[PDB]
C-alpha cells in the first residue's frame, strides 16, 4: 500500500517543467545643453579687470 | 582696505610694482634693465 502511494506522489512530482524566456529591454535616453557666453575686460598697466 | 572685496588693495599695489621693470645700476657705468615677474599680481 505504501508503495502504491509512494508511486502516485512520485508520478505527479515528476512533471514536465515549463521554461520561461525573460526579455529585458533597458531604454536610456540622455539629452543635454549647455550656452555659454560672456566678454571680460582688462587692462595690465594699472591692473584692472573685469 | 576690505576684506568683504574679492582682492585686497594692498594686493593689488604689491603686484602692480613688482611686475614693473626694474633696473639695477653699478656706476664707477654698467646699468641692468630686467623685467618683473607677474606671479604676486
Amino acid at each position: 500500500d505504501i508503495m502504491n502511494a509512494m508511486l502516485e506522489v512520485i508520478g505527479q512530482l515528476d512533471i514536465r517543467r515549463a521554461q520561461v524566456l525573460i526579455e529585458a529591454l533597458i531604454v536610456e535616453m540622455a539629452e543635454g545643453d549647455g550656452i555659454n557666453l560672456g566678454v571680460q575686460w582688462g587692462s595690465l598697466e594699472s591692473g584692472s579687470v573685469i | 582696505q576690505y576684506g568683504n572685496t574679492g582682492a585686497s588693495i594692498g594686493n593689488v599695489m604689491i603686484g602692480l610694482e613688482e611686475a614693473k621693470d626694474t633696473t639695477q645700476t653699478k656706476a664707477v657705468n654698467e646699468t641692468t634693465t630686467t623685467k618683473g615677474d607677474y606671479t604676486k599680481l
